[PDB]
């Protein structure tokens, strides 16, 4: 969730 | 035509154009309270509030500071105007207010106001000339008079005062124009 | 229709369409240089490996 | 709209740069050259204040915070986000302070007014100007300057005060405080003089000079006179500037220990070693 | 101020002359374009 | 529309003109050279596929 | 102060000041586009 | 067009005009001047591939 | 004030002189595009 | 055609037609030199 | 101001005779570049 | 062209000039000498290839 | 042709022309000596 | 500013001075061409 | 103010202190390149 | 010549003689500041063994 | 030809023209040192071992 | 006060003399430049 | 009050003046370089 | 030829002669001091072991 | 300042001058060469 | 104001001050080197  | 201006076009900012000698008709940097009382100012007690030191004899000159009387007036085109034959003083809180100059081209007194003269070297030296940068030797002939010799009302103090400050702006032409 | 120019300097006519065709053009050609893929298979041609 | 009494004073004449060309009035403002370029940093630098909130936290008006760069970009220009930003204001700030004083320049000029207006605000641009430019350049980096926030410049503020652990006893800074507080002592004095005799008790003639000049000789054991407390009133609030921009150009530049340890010399005269 | 009807009833054939002129060459302009790489 | 030259000085409408679109022209230019995506300066010579785009957090 | 012949002459040159420079603007506008789309 | 000089006296737009300029160039160089990529200086010997490129 | 054909020899002056800065600055951009372009 | 040069002065013509042939020629040429991948296989033909 | 009918009409005649002589130059130098290195 | 000095007093064209050429020659002396590369009055005895170059663009 | 320097002055057409050339010129000469390798084969044959 | 008697004599030097530089040009590219080809 | 010839005078001085002035910039341009170049 | 004209001697001597006596001042502090030429501490050393600043690293 | 130094001062262009001499030769002179490999040979073949 | 026309026919001379002699010294020192060290 | 003989001979004590210092000055550098030379 | 010196002051030509040659005469010096190893080679004859 | 023929007599000693200069430098340049020639 | 009569009297004093003080100032520098030599 630190990235799409 | 009496009126002493007029705009310099219709737009709402604009600014105005004396339609005479503005030194003397009084526009811009030159004009004074029209309607300013022609009384003279007096002091606590009545009496009036400032005379030519010769009428009243509690005043002198300080004993350090130079004595003005007899020196030479520069003008700002650095000739002499004339000399100091006369001071003023504030009777309510003691202090010279103007010096009386005889003109040396003509048989007038004339007074100039203390605020518009400077002493040589900020007076640290010489002290010997005073320096006048408002007006030209020419203009001291048009300084207003006083109807009297021994008073001065609160009308002719705003003449007279407004007079040697429109000369900043109008003794010569290039004063009133940019430095760049 | 001629009667349209009546009112007008033709220099300030021509200063305007001046301007609007030269906008156009350029305008025409920046978009389909995207849509043609040209110059991009001018330069691919000459290009080094 | 205009006073009165103002017409005939809104002659052309008097500009130090542009003439004719924006002698002229907008409403009450006179406009001039240094009008022109002041409406122009002014509005440069108002409305990239305004992004400098718009990407920062918050549109709190107290915690809005534009701060400068970090220390290691030195004296270059940063960053537009990373502090490059509070450069580009500073500039527009110089500008608009420099244009506000050459406006009043042309102003008092045009009135046949002394120049002492223009010169006592160049006090305040003095002490800004050691704030932002002179102070963080003897120590090499534009991030030593003030940030641009109602709140944030006094964190900046109580920091540099406590750099030098107790910042009171800087001896520029006494001074600086002492005109301060002086100041505005004669500010009160002058104000209810000026007053209570033109606004003397119900029934009571209208005051004179000789009254005020006897009340303050009783308040202070001389007489200060008319122009006398005009020259204190601009000496003292100028000096309180002046002294600011000494007592902070001082501190890192020149003196870098704490502020207390600086009186040792007094504490060694050879009198009392 | 301006132009008369007699010098704008002249402007307007230039005008016109120049139109269809420019109107020309870019119709043969397209027509290269087309038959190079046509777009529909 | 030309009695706005009547109603106002031309002479300084149009210094205020000048003056509007420096100062508009200068914000938009310090506003994108502020972002991440149009640093033009620094990262000019990327093309659109390698150019920034912004995003929230994916919110999982 | 200007006649309404004037204005009507300082207007065209103000009307053909402004469309030649939102022009050069629109130009601008299209090559920043090429460059890099902002929608 | 020339009439604009009857409204704006050249001498006093010519002084003004100059001023803006130097002030436009200089803050154009000094923008430069401490980018990563075009600050010249220190990294102008590179050449164009090894020249910074502000990705991230 | 000054007259008509005075600003129509100032304004042949200034326009060339406008066009010739902006020429050389042409340049300018053309050397430093070939040292390092920005696109 | 030729009424339409009246009432200009010559020189700002020669002035501005001449400021624009070399800003297009410029642009051409910069534009060309990309395309065409020359002075490039020139530098590329006597470089060591 | 500027130019007479007569200055122009004899400006004109110089003026597009030297866009001719430009013109004339320029197509040299397309069908050298064509032969050169063709674009389409 | 020498009209230039009919529109301005030469005296003053050339204290402006001299006072810019003057404050420009010290900004660039001061921001060569503030550099790493040309810090002449430290390093100016090093040859050219051993004088400080700002880093390259990484590999990738 | 020649009337098209009518109302110029010679001293001006000169110090432009000049500079031009002075310009073009070395602008030229730069750009060559990055495309031809010249001087750099010459360093390099008289180098140690 | 110059007469069209004095832009007739001028302009046969210019047109002089041209031509001959033009001249020196071209050989200078010949020699160049001749040494190094660069298409 | 002055007279044209006087003007005259004084920009030749002008123009050849410019010049004398760029030709020492040029040759100490030319120096620093050959002690530690800058591109 | 007649740039002495626009210009009185007794002000231009003491301009000129006022900058030239603030320029080498700050030319003789700048240096005196500098490591290489500190000279008042380290001029008795050779020019082999005066201080030279950082070069380039290389890596 | 000479009509071109018609209302010129001889010191004025004697100036220009030695200015521009004495730097053109420093210039050439400077480049050419570093192109021609000289005075360093000749510093090698003197230089003490 | 600006040189005249017969000055400048005098000063003309002169000035064609020194620029002959500058180029021939210059071509002779090429020349010897070109035999000491040939840069094509 | 200036004259164009007392500018005539001011000028020349300015030049030698200023040239005569600046010799001086260049034996100040050539004495510095010998001893500590700065490229 | 000699009419170059008309208008001249003797003493300012004299003057910037002179000091050209100073400074050329001493940069010709430092440089060839440089070059030729000398009197780098006459310190050493003379030096202690 | 200086006539024509206070110039006329300043150019021969001028050259006479000049002249020996050049005759003492080439008999130093002999020298150098016969000790440390240079190419 | 003053005479030449004075202001060449005055140099005399002038130049045997300045001497004076040159010659017990260089005695000063050159007991200074032979103490503590600072190159
Ligand atoms: C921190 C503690 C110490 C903080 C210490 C802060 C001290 C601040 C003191 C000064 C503030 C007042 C300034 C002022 O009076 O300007 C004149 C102007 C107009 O009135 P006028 O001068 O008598 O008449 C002229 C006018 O009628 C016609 O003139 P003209 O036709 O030539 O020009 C056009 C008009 C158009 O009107 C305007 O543009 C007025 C816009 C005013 C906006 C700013 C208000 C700021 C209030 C601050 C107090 C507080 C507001 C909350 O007139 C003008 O162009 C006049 C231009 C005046 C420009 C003044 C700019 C002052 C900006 C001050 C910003 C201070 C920020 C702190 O006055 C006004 O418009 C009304 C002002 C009323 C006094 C404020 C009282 C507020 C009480 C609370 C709200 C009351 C609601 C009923
Ligand atoms: C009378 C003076 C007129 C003028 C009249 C002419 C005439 C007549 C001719 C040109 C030509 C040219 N003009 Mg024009 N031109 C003027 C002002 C300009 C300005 C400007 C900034 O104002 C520019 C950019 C130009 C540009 C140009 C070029 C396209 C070309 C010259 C070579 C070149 O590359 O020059 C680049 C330019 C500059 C950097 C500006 C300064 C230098 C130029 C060269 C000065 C112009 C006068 C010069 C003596 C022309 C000599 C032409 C020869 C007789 C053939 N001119 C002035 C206002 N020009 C020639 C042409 O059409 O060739 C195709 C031509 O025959
Ligand atoms: C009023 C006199 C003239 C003048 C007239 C002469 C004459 C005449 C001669 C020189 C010579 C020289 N001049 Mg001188 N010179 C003047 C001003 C200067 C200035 C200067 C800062 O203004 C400088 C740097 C020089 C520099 C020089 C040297 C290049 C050269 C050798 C002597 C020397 O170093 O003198 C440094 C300068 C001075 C100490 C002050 C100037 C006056 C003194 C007296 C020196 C020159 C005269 C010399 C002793 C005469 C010898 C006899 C002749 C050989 C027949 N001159 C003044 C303006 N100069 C000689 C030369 O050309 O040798 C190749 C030479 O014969
Ligand atoms: C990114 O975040 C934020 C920033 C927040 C985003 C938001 C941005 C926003 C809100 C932008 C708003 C923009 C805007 C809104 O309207 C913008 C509007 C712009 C406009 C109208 C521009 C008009 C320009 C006109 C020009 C240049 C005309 C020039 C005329 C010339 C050259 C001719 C001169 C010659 C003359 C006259 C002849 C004299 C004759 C005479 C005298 C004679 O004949 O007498
Ligand atoms: C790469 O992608 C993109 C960029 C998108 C690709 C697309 C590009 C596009 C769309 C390009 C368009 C180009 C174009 C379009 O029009 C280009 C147009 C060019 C033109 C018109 C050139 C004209 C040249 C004219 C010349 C040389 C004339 C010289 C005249 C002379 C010398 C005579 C001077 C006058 C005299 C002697 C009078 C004397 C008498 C006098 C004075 C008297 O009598 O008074
Ligand atoms: C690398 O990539 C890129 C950069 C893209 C590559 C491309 C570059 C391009 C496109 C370059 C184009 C260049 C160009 C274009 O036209 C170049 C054009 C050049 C021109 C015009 C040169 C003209 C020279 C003229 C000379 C030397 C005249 C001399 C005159 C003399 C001797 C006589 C003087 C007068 C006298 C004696 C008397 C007068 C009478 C008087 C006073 C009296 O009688 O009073
Ligand atoms: C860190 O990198 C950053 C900095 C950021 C990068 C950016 C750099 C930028 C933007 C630089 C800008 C440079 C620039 C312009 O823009 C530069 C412009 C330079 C100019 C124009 C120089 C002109 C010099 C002229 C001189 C020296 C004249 C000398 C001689 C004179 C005067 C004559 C003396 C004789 C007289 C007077 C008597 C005459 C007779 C008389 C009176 C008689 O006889 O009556
Ligand atoms: C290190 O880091 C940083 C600092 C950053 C690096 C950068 C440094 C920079 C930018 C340096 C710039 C230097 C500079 C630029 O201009 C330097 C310019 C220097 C100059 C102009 C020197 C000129 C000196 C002139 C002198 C000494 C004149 C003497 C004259 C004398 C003795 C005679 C007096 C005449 C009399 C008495 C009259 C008698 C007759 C009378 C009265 C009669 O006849 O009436
Ligand atoms: C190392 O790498 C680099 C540096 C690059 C290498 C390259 C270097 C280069 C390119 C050098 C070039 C040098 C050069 C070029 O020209 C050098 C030129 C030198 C010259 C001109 C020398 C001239 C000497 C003149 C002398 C000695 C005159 C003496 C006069 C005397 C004694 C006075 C007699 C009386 C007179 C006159 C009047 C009486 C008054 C009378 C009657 C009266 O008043 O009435
Ligand atoms: C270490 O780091 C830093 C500090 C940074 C390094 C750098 C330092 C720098 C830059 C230094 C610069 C120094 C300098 C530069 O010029 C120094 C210049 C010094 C000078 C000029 C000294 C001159 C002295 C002259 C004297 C003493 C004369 C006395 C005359 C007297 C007594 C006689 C009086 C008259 C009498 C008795 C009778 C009259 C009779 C009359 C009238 C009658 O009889 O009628
Ligand atoms: C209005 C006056 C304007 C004056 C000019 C100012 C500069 C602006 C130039 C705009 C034109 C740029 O044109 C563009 O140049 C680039 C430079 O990388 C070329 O780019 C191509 O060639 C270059 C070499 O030249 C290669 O290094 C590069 O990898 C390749 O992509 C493009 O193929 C070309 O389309
Ligand atoms: C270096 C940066 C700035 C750019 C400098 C200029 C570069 C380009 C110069 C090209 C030559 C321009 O040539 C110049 O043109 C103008 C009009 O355009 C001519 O004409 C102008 O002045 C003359 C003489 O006072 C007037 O009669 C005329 O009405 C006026 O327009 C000039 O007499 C001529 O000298
Ligand atoms: C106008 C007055 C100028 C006075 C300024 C003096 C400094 C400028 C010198 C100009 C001459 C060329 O510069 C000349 O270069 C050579 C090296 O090539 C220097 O030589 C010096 O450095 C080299 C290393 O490079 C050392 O090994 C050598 O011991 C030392 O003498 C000369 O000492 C110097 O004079």
């Amino acid at each position: 969730p630190t990235a799409w | 035509s009496d009126v002493k201006f007029v705009p310099a076009d219709n737009y709402n900012g604009s600014p105005i154009i004396p339609t005479g000698n503005p030194m003397i008709d009084g526009v811009g940097p030159a004009s004074w309270a029209e309607d300013r009382r022609d009384e003279p100012d007096l002091t606590y007690h009545g009496s009036h509030k400032i005379v030519p030191m010769r009428l009243d004899p509690t005043f002198s000159i300080a004993k350090g500071d130079p004595d003005p009387r007899g020196l030479p007036v520069i003008a700002a085109d650095k000739q002499v105007a004339g000399t100091v034959v006369e001071l003023w003083v504030n009777r309510s809180e003691p202090q010279v207010s103007y010096y009386e100059v005889q003109l040396a081209s003509g048989e007038r007194r004339v007074l100039l106001p203390t605020g518009y003269v400077q002493w040589p070297n900020f007076g640290l030296w010489g002290n010997d000339k005073l320096l006048v940068k408002s007006i030209t030797a020419a203009q001291f002939a048009n300084v207003p008079a006083t109807k009297r010799d021994d008073q001065i009302t609160l009308l002719e103090e705003d003449k007279i005062c407004a007079y040697y400050a429109g000369g900043h702006m109008y003794a010569f032409a290039e004063r009133s124009q940019p430095i760049i | 229709m001629h009667r349209i120019w009546m009112g007008t300097d033709p220099h300030i006519i021509m200063s305007a369409l001046g301007s609007f065709l030269v906008g156009a053009v350029l305008v025409m050609h920046i978009w389909a240089y995207g849509q043609f893929n040209w110059p991009a298979t001018l330069k691919a041609k000459y290009a080094t490996p | 709209a205009m006073l009165s009494f103002e017409k005939k004073y809104r002659v052309r004449g008097g500009t130090l740069i542009g003439g004719d060309l924006f002698d002229f009035w907008f409403g009450p403002f006179y406009v001039g050259f240094f009008g022109v370029t002041t409406i122009f940093f002014v509005t440069l630098g108002t409305l990239l204040c305004v992004w400098g909130a718009a990407m920062g936290p918050t549109w709190n008006l107290w915690q809005i915070n534009i701060a400068p760069p970090d220390l290691k970009y030195g004296l270059g220009l940063a960053p537009l986000r990373e502090g490059g930003l509070w450069q580009i204001i500073t500039l527009c700030a110089l500008g608009a302070f420099g244009s506000w004083a050459l406006r009043q320049a042309e102003i008092a000029r045009k009135l046949g007014m002394g120049m002492h207006i223009p010169w006592a605000y160049g006090g305040a641009i003095l002490a800004y100007t050691t704030l932002v430019v002179i102070r963080p350049f003897l120590l090499g980096a534009w991030g030593h300057g003030f940030p641009y926030g109602i709140f944030s410049h006094l964190d900046w503020v109580s920091n540099v005060g406590y750099q030098y652990l107790h910042f009171h006893y800087n001896p520029a800074h006494m001074i600086a405080v002492t005109f301060f507080f002086t100041n505005c002592l004669a500010l009160a004095m002058h104000g209810s003089l000026i007053l209570s005799v033109t606004n003397p008790p119900k029934g009571t003639p209208t005051g004179t000079s000789e009254q005020e000049n006897v009340f303050f000789r009783d308040l202070l054991g001389y007489s200060i006179g008319a122009i006398g407390i005009h020259r204190l009133g601009l000496f003292l609030a100028v000096g309180a500037a002046v002294w600011s921009a000494i007592c902070i150009v001082i501190s890192g530049p020149f003196w870098t220990q704490g502020w207390p340890e600086w009186w040792n010399w007094w504490l060694n005269l050879p009198i009392w070693k | 101020g301006g132009m008369t009807e007699e010098e704008a009833r002249r402007f307007h054939g230039y005008m016109v002359t120049g139109t269809l002129g420019y109107v020309v060459v870019a119709s043969v302009a397209h027509f290269l374009a087309w038959s190079w790489r046509p777009w529909f | 529309m030309h009695r706005i030259w009547l109603m106002y000085d031309p002479r300084r409408v149009m210094v205020a003109l000048v003056g509007f679109l420096a100062v508009l022209a200068l914000v938009i230019h310090f506003v994108l050279l502020s972002s991440q995506r149009y640093s033009w300066i620094e990262n000019g010579t990327l093309g659109a596929d390698q150019a920034p785009v912004g995003a929230s957090a994916p919110a999982a």
